[PDB]
RNA sequence: GAAGGGCCAUCGCUCAACGGAUAAAAGCUACCCCGGGGAUAACAGGCUUAUCUCCCCCAAGAGUUCACAUCGACGGGGAGGUUUGGCACCUCGAUGUCGGCUCAUCGCAUCCUGGGGCUGUAGUCGGUCCCAAGGGUUGGGCUGUUCGCCCAUUAAAGCGGUA
RNA sequence: UGAGUAGCGAAAGACGGGUGAGAAUCCCGUCCACCGAUUGACUAAGGUUUCCAGAGGAAGGCUCGUCCGCUCUGGGUUAGUCGGGUCCUAAGCUGAGGCCGACAGGCGUAGGCGAUGGAUAACAGGUUGAUAUUCCUGUACCACCUAUAAUCGUAUCGAUGGGGGGACGCAGUAGGAUAGGCGAGCGUGCGAUUGGAUGCACGUCUAAGCAGUAAGGCUGAGUAAAAUCCGGUACUCGGGCUGAGCUGUGAUGGGAGAAGAAGUCGUUGAUUUCACACUGCCGAGAAAAGCCUCUAGAUAGAAUAGGUGCCCGUACCGCAAACCGACACAGGUAGUCAAGAUGAGAAUUCUAAGGUGAGCGAGCGAACUCUCGUUAAGGAACUCGGCAAAAUGACCCCGUAACUUCGGGAGAAGGGGUGCUCUUUAGGGUUAACGCCCAGAAGAGCCGCAGUGAAUAGGCCCAAGCGACUGUUUAUCAAAAACACAGGUCUCUGCUAAACCGUAAGGUGAUGUAUAGGGGCUGACGCCUGCCCGUGCUGGAAGGUUAAGAGGAGUGGUUAGGCGAAGCUACGAAUCGAAGCCCCAGUAAACGGCGGCCCCUAAGGUAGCGAAAUUCCUUGUCGGGUAAGUUCCGACCCGCACGAAAGGCGUAACGAUUUGGGCACUGUCUCAACGAGAGACUCGGUGAAAUCAUAGUACCUGUGAAGAUGCAGGUUACCCGCGACAGGACGGAAAGACCCCGUGGAGCUUUACUGUAGCCUGAUAUUGAAAUUCGGCUUUCUAACCCGCACCACUUAUCGUGGUGGGAGACAGUGUCAAGCGGGCAGUUUGA
RNA sequence: CUACCCUUGGUCAGGUUGAAGUUCAGGCUGAAUGGAGGACCGAACCGACUUACGUUGAAAAGUGAGCGGAUGAACU
């Protein structure tokens, strides 16, 4: 991590990330970016839920996310970063001589030509259903669905490994520390992924946070009756009602949000 | 000062125009209720 | 036939805000709004004068002696209308509000100056009463302040009325 | 009526000559003044005839009018190549079918429409009273067509289809050119004010098409994502491809100056223009066509001189008298060009180009008000408060404190210099070492009161409170101590996520996935964050308590034959009956907690601060500063009634913050004075308004609805203006905003009442098969049902619709009914 | 008009400070390079702190003089 002398406030205390491992190629493959437009409210135009919106334009890097190939080798030929996808990817360089963006596990290597397939090498990089692979082994992208790529793990860090198998459906812990068993013969890509050093990044300088889709963010306390249940009181004031409240009425510092009598509740214990 | 009113004709021909009015249903309305009238500048 | 009514007898109310609005009912508005009232408050005027300020009557006492130089307990009688009030009589289709600045004007229960009686007045100073309203009656520190304390002067650093 | 009153809307005009019935005001003239990073030039928005000419003067023009953005008559806008359409797409809008829906209609796949962006073929000159890259003189490109072929053959054209371009952010450095700038052959002229033979202007030539161009970026042949010789991907073999500012040539005659009836040089400076080029940074920077290609499929054949090329806009105003502001209104309005001197500059002063003298004037030189200038001695004494004003100011040089987060504080504070001339001679660049630039260093003089001689350009220091800071806010009485802020922590959220829009579909979140996303609270940073389990939340459920529904004992009415069977009928508890609630625990960066002597609730304030933005008594006590200090600062502690995420205590830096103290300054003040201008004032023109029961409208003591121009009784006063001042007319303006009242209104709150959107749970249809304890509890399987996933088709489409494969499966989802939660939302009550 | 917002454009004379990195001399200091920043001074531009004037105004929110920001949470 980058940590900036105070030239000045507020870059009192920044800690833009060290970006050594950004290496190979800043422009990123021409190919796979289309248009990314933006916008903070619904349809409608309504401003439907947001506390943010504005920022810089951003480009739309696609993720291959299926890793849907088999028994083809591939390059890994740049090291590019993405900035939606918090954690910057790596560009494999598939056999056929098409090219495809992995979303990049820490390890890294500028030339390793892992996975995509149903063959089975744990050693790192990708591929691999649930119906394989080992007891605890660290992986990456995990599968919800058969056949529909995987959304579970991602980010900037990861984790998530294979606690235990039995049944039609594999058991793995999860980074929240829920234990669900996501069913068996489904993709989930070797290792963790991306910055440990992440969470580190301070932003310092207000609006530093604008460039970003993060907007100013008024507080309950303050404001007026008609615009918040906290709202109101001449001076500053507490909270006032039993149990602190979101706009819209519904408690908001206890009380569980997870939907009643969901399909999900078969599938794992504890969290 | 700015006032309220800087014209623009087409801003002013949408919004206000015999095509944006006849688009809805209200603004058949609006139509019919002014020809009832009798109205000669009818909708610009 | 019955279900239901009527009539006669009676029971069910701190319906107690007790002639009992409903079986069933608390608050905030200085973000405020309309209809009214001088029928009704806050300012000033007016009436009043408990309070207030001033003035007396009586004289126990104080003052070595002597009530009445000076001071005057308990009680008693009044004046003034500057205070806080009481009353709600003018004003609610508006009678602008503290202090300061500016400009003043009047009363006398006189702070200074002028004239006097008494003195517990030797003298130079004083104290207290009497006549007297012509003129005079300071700059600063602090506080919005009026008040008030202080610094330094001065013959003196007056008290009130005038929305 | 007020009243011939207020006003006539920011400026410099003078004269002569015209015109005319009539000129301060129209026209011509000379001089003058004003703008000149603009009052100039050009254009988009908007305006639509205001544009031009000749006539006119009623009304409009804040006066005048012979004049006009006014009236009449007449007339004005010319494009193959400029902007736009016959090209392209973004946000967004529309959306065949389609998914949803009381109706109306909402959403949305195609696909369309859509510039503010992408592609797009000409330029210089001349000319009119009004147009010109549009007319015409010259020179030129683009596309098409028709006429020839040197060169092919069941070469040429290649798609709605891939590929490659197009294709991109911000900052910074140089460097290459180019415009423009500045000085010394070219036309003219040579001074009557003492002097001199130098005085003044200009010094250019377009696209197109030939030539090159180091500033820029980059290596070549064999083979293998649905149809490919192109793309991609990998193994062998040591300087030219793509762009390109600009220059040279040709275009070559056109442009040109003074006047008296033909000129193109050289030198020097040099960008804001010519590159997102290069370099660096992270917050990782649109699309689609035109263009180059390659296949699938098409097709007999593809330099020269004639021709063909459409619709729309084009006038004029455009920082303005033509636009938005009711006005010919001191305001608002995007972009482009923008010269000299001086300068760091687009700052400052004066000027170019070029524009204007602002649509009432003449006098006078009272008060008073405004805008300026000066001021003896004093220097904050003024004041709520140094409000206002004065002071500081540029460059070169020295010299700079506590503190500190080591960056800062800092331009701290503060001291010296500055003009002109003449010598010497040492850096720079440009060049044939000539001169041209810019610009120092040392020495001697000269002049004034004063040398950044005008203009324009920081006052500063000490200490306190709040807030870390840059930033945000009440358009139009509050810019702050309020909001935000990075950081902190708490909570929820496993992914058709929560959480939000909507009845829904559809969609945000988010082409996101717990380092993420929603909500609460605090507010950089530093040192820390204590004590206590009714409400809330979370978990537990042994027992109590609870709805529809299931269930039927038994109850009553009728009559087949008082007793009274059936039948149909009213009505029915025992039992079974979920979530909640009662009880149990846990949780305070969840809501929220401080009694009494000379006794108790669940626990009774640790650190730190303290008479505070918190302290009533109170100007507390002591000390500091002052001659004097209700303020201020430092302590003290019996803290009326500080206190640890409504955070506690400090904190460098920062502040148009609140407060206290100084240096310097001064008309703030002692105490006011004079001067310039505008208005006021006299005259000519023009000519409003609020208000107004009729008025011939005195004072004093009194009276009275309790404060009188108008009543009583006295006192005083000839009739009529003008300039002035404000005591009064309870003066004008607003049916008082406080107060109260009305069985008025509205916004807001909550354990006020009654409800309701939604959410949780139960029975019951949808809703089936099969396995034991007596249909009920719990399990298994598919034909119902479900997919915000896989390949398949309709189909060059993530929508749907069918398929098939998976997954989940009688659960869910919806419907009817039920019971809880429910100021999220509604209607109201809240006495006299 | 105003408030956010999506898509696409445009504007910000000049002067100052000198972050990382890099480059040489020590067992993290001086020098050159370099060009950071809701950095400093100050026009355009945006804003409205104080004050005077204006109050049947030139103006139904302005004007003069100062004042704040001005490479950014910028202005439009
Ligand atoms: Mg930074
Ligand atoms: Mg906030
Ligand atoms: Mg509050
Ligand atoms: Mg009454
Ligand atoms: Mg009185
Ligand atoms: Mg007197
Ligand atoms: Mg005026
Ligand atoms: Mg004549
Ligand atoms: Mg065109
Ligand atoms: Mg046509
Ligand atoms: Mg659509
Ligand atoms: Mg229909
Ligand atoms: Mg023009
Ligand atoms: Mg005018
Ligand atoms: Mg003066
Ligand atoms: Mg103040
Ligand atoms: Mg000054
Ligand atoms: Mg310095
Ligand atoms: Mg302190
Ligand atoms: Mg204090
Ligand atoms: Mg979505
Ligand atoms: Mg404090
Ligand atoms: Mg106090
Ligand atoms: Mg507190
Ligand atoms: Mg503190
Ligand atoms: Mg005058
Ligand atoms: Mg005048
Ligand atoms: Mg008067
Ligand atoms: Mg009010
Ligand atoms: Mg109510
Ligand atoms: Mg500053
Ligand atoms: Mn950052
Ligand atoms: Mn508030
Ligand atoms: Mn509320
Ligand atoms: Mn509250
Ligand atoms: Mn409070
Ligand atoms: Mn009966
Ligand atoms: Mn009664
Ligand atoms: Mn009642
Ligand atoms: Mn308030
Ligand atoms: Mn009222
Ligand atoms: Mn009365
Ligand atoms: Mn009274
Ligand atoms: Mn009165
Ligand atoms: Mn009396
Ligand atoms: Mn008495
Ligand atoms: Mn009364
Ligand atoms: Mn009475
Ligand atoms: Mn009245
Ligand atoms: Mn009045
Ligand atoms: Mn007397
Ligand atoms: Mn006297
Ligand atoms: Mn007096
Ligand atoms: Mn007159
Ligand atoms: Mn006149
Ligand atoms: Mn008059
Ligand atoms: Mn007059
Ligand atoms: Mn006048
Ligand atoms: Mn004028
Ligand atoms: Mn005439
Ligand atoms: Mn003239
Ligand atoms: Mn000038
Ligand atoms: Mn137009
Ligand atoms: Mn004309
Ligand atoms: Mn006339
Ligand atoms: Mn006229
Ligand atoms: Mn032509
Ligand atoms: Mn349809
Ligand atoms: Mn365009
Ligand atoms: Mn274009
Ligand atoms: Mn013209
Ligand atoms: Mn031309
Ligand atoms: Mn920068
Ligand atoms: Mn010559
Ligand atoms: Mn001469
Ligand atoms: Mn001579
Ligand atoms: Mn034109
Ligand atoms: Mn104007
Ligand atoms: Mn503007
Ligand atoms: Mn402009
Ligand atoms: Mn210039
Ligand atoms: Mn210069
Ligand atoms: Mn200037
Ligand atoms: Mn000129
Ligand atoms: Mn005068
Ligand atoms: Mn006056
Ligand atoms: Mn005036
Ligand atoms: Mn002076
Ligand atoms: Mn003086
Ligand atoms: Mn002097
Ligand atoms: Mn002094
Ligand atoms: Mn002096
Ligand atoms: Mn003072
Ligand atoms: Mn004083
Ligand atoms: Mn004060
Ligand atoms: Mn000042
Ligand atoms: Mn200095
Ligand atoms: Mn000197
Ligand atoms: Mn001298
Ligand atoms: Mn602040
Ligand atoms: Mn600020
Ligand atoms: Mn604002
Ligand atoms: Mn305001
Ligand atoms: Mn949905
Ligand atoms: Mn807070
Ligand atoms: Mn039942
Ligand atoms: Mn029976
Ligand atoms: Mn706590
Ligand atoms: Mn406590
Ligand atoms: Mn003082
Ligand atoms: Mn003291
Ligand atoms: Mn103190
Ligand atoms: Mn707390
Ligand atoms: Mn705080
Ligand atoms: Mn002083
Ligand atoms: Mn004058
Ligand atoms: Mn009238
Ligand atoms: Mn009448
Ligand atoms: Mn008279
Ligand atoms: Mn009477
Ligand atoms: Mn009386
Ligand atoms: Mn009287
Ligand atoms: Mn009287
Ligand atoms: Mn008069
Ligand atoms: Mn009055
Ligand atoms: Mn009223
Ligand atoms: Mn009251
Ligand atoms: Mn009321
Ligand atoms: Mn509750
Ligand atoms: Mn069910
Ligand atoms: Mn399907
Ligand atoms: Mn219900
Ligand atoms: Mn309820
Ligand atoms: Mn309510
Ligand atoms: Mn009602
Ligand atoms: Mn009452
Ligand atoms: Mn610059
Ligand atoms: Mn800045
Ligand atoms: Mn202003
Ligand atoms: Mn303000
Ligand atoms: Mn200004
Ligand atoms: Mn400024
Ligand atoms: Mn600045
Ligand atoms: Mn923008």
């Amino acid at each position: 991590i980058k940590k900036y002398k105070p030239i000045t406030n507020g870059r009192r205390n920044m800690t833009s990330l060290d970006f050594a491992e950004i290496t190979k190629t800043t422009p990123e493959k021409s190919l796979l970016k289309p248009l990314p437009k933006k916008a903070g409210r619904n349809n409608q135009g309504k401003l439907t839920v947001r506390h943010h919106g504005g920022g810089h334009k951003r480009q739309y890097r696609v993720i291959d996310f299926k890793r849907n190939k088999d028994g083809i080798n591939a390059k890994v030929d740049s090291i590019q970063y993405d900035p939606n996808r918090s954690a910057n990817i790596a560009l494999v360089v598939y056999a056929d001589g098409e090219k495809r963006y992995i979303i990049a596990p820490k390890g890294l290597e500028v030339g390793q030509i892992v996975e995509s397939g149903a063959e089975a090498d744990i050693k790192v990089g990708n591929a691999l259903p649930l119906q394989n692979i080992p007891v605890g082994t660290v992986v990456h992208n995990i599968e919800l669905k058969p056949g529909k790529g995987g959304q579970i793990a991602r980010s900037a860090g990861a984790s998530a490994q294979v606690l235990g198998k039995e049944g039609k459906y594999v058991l793995i812990r999860l980074r929240s520390g829920e234990v669900r068993m996501i069913l068996s013969t489904c993709r989930a890509t070797i290792g963790q992924v991306g910055n440990l050093q992440h969470e580190l990044v301070n932003v310092g300088k207000a609006g530093r946070s604008r460039w970003k889709g993060i907007r100013p963010t008024v507080r309950g306390s303050v404001m007026n009756p008609n615009d918040h249940p906290h709202g109101g009181g001449e001076g500053r004031a507490p909270i006032g009602r039993p149990s602190p409240m979101s706009p819209w009425g519904k408690p908001t510092l206890g009380k569980k949000t997870r939907r009643g009598k969901k399909s999900s509740d078969k599938l794992i214990v504890r969290g | 000062v700015k006032r309220t009113y800087q014209p623009n004709k087409r801003k002013h021909s949408k919004v206000h125009g015999f095509r944006k009015r006849m688009s809805t249903k209200n603004g058949r309305k609006v139509l019919a209720r002014r020809r009832r009238k009798g109205r000669k500048v009818l909708s610009a």
